[PDB]
RNA sequence: GUGAACCGGAUUGCCGUCAGGAAAUUAGGUGCGCUUAGCAGUAUUCCCCACGCUGUGGG
């Protein structure tokens, strides 16, 4: 609602949520660790996140620090992702 | 157990292709492809909403990459040290079995990201003995249940007494 | 150490040291209690010296 | 006045130091496996250094 | 009323203790064997060092010639199961002769464990052996605190150069002597996303949890590094990240 | 000294590959929003250089901002054109920092300057949506039968006209007619684009809905003349139709 | 997709599936020594010739 | 204060030193994604403010 439905990195419309901590989880999550994402940067995010000993504080879209590799990143989820569910 | 079982059964409708794309996969991670973590997400996404008891992440991954490089059927009551331990009887017990036991002994002390080389040496092994069964969810769910002692303790005595028979 | 280094020459040489001036001996070893994993970023040394200046940070700022 | 040294240093794959059946040096710290260097080693590479000629002055000896 | 000093400790790889035979001292426990170091260890360690030594304190705190010392130290039990290990040692001739080693050629015991150490100071018998001197008291009772935080037993420590620091200390108040031993008749199983000490710590959480329900607590870590208790709910009075600090609060308690 | 520039979308090229702009232009709200962001507040850019906050439409700034959305310079290369006027200065650095997907090549700017006179031919093009403000009988729940009440439905209707007449001059005469009270007078003009106009809007624990947005456009071309070049200035970068804020009121000055 | 040529029932195919492919520019490399082939062949120094220039022929013509 | 109180098992040390896993090997034979389509010749265009209700301030 506050993000209006826009993406955070691209501002994009937006249509899904990610998560910066899992303190809290399951069902317990307050709307002030939560970033409102649109699809093809939430995937961009999951991707990134897997594998690097993320732990619990999550890719953050809202410092420089952690942004200019996500754009790196999606550069190439459009080049070859069958749009073809 | 739950989102296991059916997480093998996807694994195991999976076509020649798909299967290719995740052998090529194999050795790395899955941040430097994209077609590998679309079909992650594919096989995992939905499994992972649909179902509370869901493998985590990694060892998912990894069961997946190595189902893809060795296709064994999947058959109850056909777990890794009963299969290799049986296979541990037919070798020249000075030499050579000393030192296929280290090989199985290694697997006892890695993390969860590195794990996937040895298990394939110890799968080449088995496959060099035509074995076409293994009990893929006996191996996943003692896979990601790694984190206690005592899922180790009944693994290598379950391998002695695949020994001693 | 002079090992197998014929077979296995490896003198690579140290990337840290620390030499503190201090009345009391302090083990830094309480660092690595929780094993080092790798990650895509970073290397093994960059991850030690991190979580061994987080522990002289909890120490200074401790003890 | 304690002088302390604390390194960090990454060694290529070797046998710095082994026991009786030829196996590299193990301990437990933390509840794992942690690769051990025995500290009689580190003395005795340190006693039998190039920075040590002009200044070794003992021998230990049955002999 | 009782001063209860509950110190979790992880020594790196040494032998601190030593038995007849050499190796490390092993205590039982749980259903298990532990790593142990004596309570006369601890004390003699923390006695005639000059990190303490910085009526007559020091008497009163550990006894001399019915003195009947306010603080005793119990046995250190380890929170997991003891892995004693053979260490194999050699010492060269240096002299170059026809053949090689002249040592002992033997082996020496060592093991890591992290141990649960229990001090008690009765407050109302150290005033009294003190002729109500309560300054002074307060005095060796922080200096008591200050050496124990920052000394370890001073055992084979040339070839095993051990000098960790606990990673955890619980002061209380209460009524009754107990020792939380009874926390780690679970021997600490190590999981990869959590390491021993924190594990050790949570199970020390997870028992002063119970007894409450069925006093109070001032908990150091150093620079929070491990809280007691990974939530909000009221388990430790006050979360201290330094020890000076610790100290200051526990004497302005008591006086 | 107007605000004239170009913004350059590919709409073209492989179709496996997902395009971002593609569906950025289909859809009203979403050029809207993307456009009016492109003139942020001076205090966000102390505050914030980098584009890199949850942004808030009440930290921004409101003007009377409106575009253009055309396509097709040829030359073996479909490509798909917005053109934008406001009265303030834009930033396009500023507002593309990210989305570098979106556009198929840099975008440019230069300074220009409209100019007017009596009596002086002139070459346009305008959209303008068919509204005819109209009461209705309701019409509604359409269950087998018709189900009407007495209350007369106030809304704008989309334009008609009779069967015995086509298209082309009904707009014709809808230019002609709306001419006089703008301030100008044509002699013929060429419809080249009725047609419908769809868009969804998203709106203040809450949830999101979405609506059919419903416009019934009509973009034309071809030769203007002016009665008065008073009547012209205040017409640019205003509107002349409705849907002023949506993209409906550019006017093309292009004098030959 | 593998087309059924009786329909006798609803449009069907049969057998469907993926095949793999791909498209490179390679590089091949081939090393004959030749005074091991005059000497495997036991000093037959024409057939070793002629053993030479038909595989160059061969490694250019068959694929 | 309870066979209890006071109470270290102390220190002296390189496993070291020799090593190619080595020679041999086509993954082949079989295969249509395909059948339907105006981005627009209109009859409610989802609306908040406003005209004697068909202009007017725009989401
Ligand atoms: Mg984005």
């Amino acid at each position: 609602v506050m993000d209006h439905a826009a993406c955070m990195v691209c501002k994009a419309p937006a249509t899904t949520v990610q998560h910066v901590n899992y303190r809290r989880a399951g069902g317990k999550e307050i709307p002030e660790d939560l970033r409102a994402l649109c699809r093809l940067c939430h995937d961009a995010c999951t991707m990134l996140e897997y594998g690097s000993g993320m732990t619990t504080n999550r890719i953050d879209p809202c410092d420089p620090i952690w942004r200019e590799r996500i754009l790196a990143k999606r550069k190439e989820i459009v080049e070859f992702r069958s749009r073809g569910r | 157990n739950r989102g296991t079982v059916d997480f093998i059964a996807s694994l195991e409708n999976l076509k020649e292709g798909d299967l290719g794309i995740l052998r090529k996969l194999r050795g790395a991670r899955l941040d430097e492809k994209l077609p590998g973590f679309d079909l992650f997400s594919a096989l995992w996404w939905p499994l992972r909403q649909k179902n509370q008891r869901a493998p985590k992440r990694e060892v998912a991954w990894l069961i997946a990459k190595l189902f893809a490089e060795f296709r064994f059927e999947q058959r109850e009551g056909a777990t890794l040290p009963i299969l290799m331990g049986g296979i541990c009887r037919k070798l020249e017990p000075k030499k050579e079995l000393p030192r296929v036991l280290a090989r199985f002994d290694q697997l006892a002390s890695l993390d969860i990201m590195q794990m996937e080389e040895p298990l394939s040496v110890i799968m080449g092994i088995l496959r060099k003995h035509q074995q076409v069964c293994l009990d893929w969810v006996g191996l996943t769910d003692v896979l990601s249940f790694w984190e206690q002692e005592p899922v180790k303790r009944e693994w290598s005595d379950s391998f002695i007494k695949a020994y001693k028979i | 150490p002079s090992g197998k280094q014929n077979s296995f020459a490896a003198h690579n040489y140290p990337d840290g040291i620390l030499v503190e001036f201090k009345n009391s001996p302090i083990s830094y070893a309480n660092a690595f209690v929780r094993p080092v994993s790798v990650v895509k970023e970073s290397d093994l040394v960059e991850q030690s010296i991190g979580q061994l200046s987080n522990y002289v940070n909890d120490i200074r700022l401790g003890y | 006045m304690l002088i302390e040294i604390h390194m960090i240093q990454n060694h290529s794959p070797a046998n710095l130091n082994r026991d009786d059946l030829g196996a590299p040096k193990t301990c437990y710290f933390g509840g794992v496996l942690r690769s051990r260097i025995s500290s009689q080693c580190i003395k005795r590479s340190i006693r039998t250094s190039n920075d040590f000629k002009a200044l070794l002055g003992g021998v230990r000896t049955r002999r | 009323m009782l001063i209860e000093i509950h110190m979790i400790q992880n020594h790196s790889p040494a032998n601190l203790n030593r038995d007849d035979l050499g190796a490390p001292k092993t205590c039982y426990f749980g259903g298990v064997l532990r790593s142990r170091i004596s309570s006369q260890c601890i004390k003699r360690s923390i006695r005639t060092s000059n990190d303490f030594k910085a009526l007559a304190p020091d008497i009163a705190l550990c006894g001399r010639m019915t003195v009947e010392a306010a603080l005793q130290v119990a046995h250190a039990i380890s929170t997991h199961i003891a892995r004693p290990e053979i260490d194999y040692f050699v010492a060269a001739d240096d002299v170059p002769g026809e053949d090689a080693g002249a040592g002992h050629i033997g082996e020496s015991m060592f093991a890591s464990a992290c141990f649960y150490k229990y001090f008690s100071i009765d407050w109302e018998q150290l005033v009294k052996n003190l002729k109500g001197d309560t300054n002074l008291a307060a005095h060796t009772v922080g200096a008591f605190l200050l050496a124990a935080a920052k000394t370890n037993p001073s055992g084979k420590q040339n070839s095993f150069a051990a000098h960790n620091y606990p990673d955890g200390i619980l002061v209380e108040f209460k009524n009754s002597p107990i020792s939380y031993a009874n926390a780690f008749v679970r021997p600490v199983s190590v999981v990869k996303e959590s390491d021993l000490v924190e594990q050790s710590i949570g199970q020390l959480s997870n028992y002063v949890n119970d007894i409450r329900l069925g006093v109070i607590g001032f908990w150091f870590s150093p620079n929070n590094r491990y809280p007691l208790g990974y939530k909000h709910s009221k388990l430790a009075s006050r979360n201290i990240g330094n020890l000076n600090e610790l100290v200051g609060a526990v004497l302005d308690y008591i006086g | 000294m107007i605000y004239l520039s170009r913004l350059l979308i590919d709409t073209g090229g492989n179709p496996d590959r997902p395009r971002p702009g593609r569906k950025w232009l289909d859809n009203i709200y979403n050029v809207h929003r993307r456009l009016s962001m492109a003139f942020p507040s001076g205090l966000r850019r102390e505050q914030d250089p980098h584009f890199l906050k949850p942004f808030s439409p009440n930290d921004f700034q409101k003007t009377p901002f409106l575009f253009r959305v055309d396509n097709n310079i040829d030359g073996n290369d479909k490509r798909a054109i917005i053109i934008v006027q406001s009265v303030l200065e834009p930033d396009w650095d500023y507002c593309f920092q990210n989305a570098l997907d979106f556009l198929a090549a840099p975008p440019e700017t230069k300074e220009y300057n409209p100019e007017f006179k009596a009596g002086q031919l002139l070459r346009f093009r305008l959209r303008v949506n068919a509204s005819v403000r109209r009461h209705i009988p309701e019409m509604v729940q359409q269950d087998g039968q018709t189900i009407e009440t007495g209350k007369i439905l106030h809304k704008r209707v989309s334009l008609t006209w009779d069967a015995s007449s086509t298209p082309d001059q009904a707009l014709a005469d809808w230019l002609a007619a709306k001419s006089p009270k703008l301030g100008f007078t044509l002699q013929r003009c060429e419809l080249l684009q009725l047609g419908w106009v769809y868009g969804s809007k998203p709106e203040p624990w809450r949830e999101h809905k979405y609506n059919p947005l419903r416009f019934r456009a009509a973009l034309l071309e071809g030769v203007l003349e002016v009665d008065d070049p008073k009547l012209f200035l205040k017409t640019l970068s205003s509107g002349i139709g409705k849907a002023k804020s949506f993209g409906f009121g550019l006017l093309s000055v292009l004098p030959i």
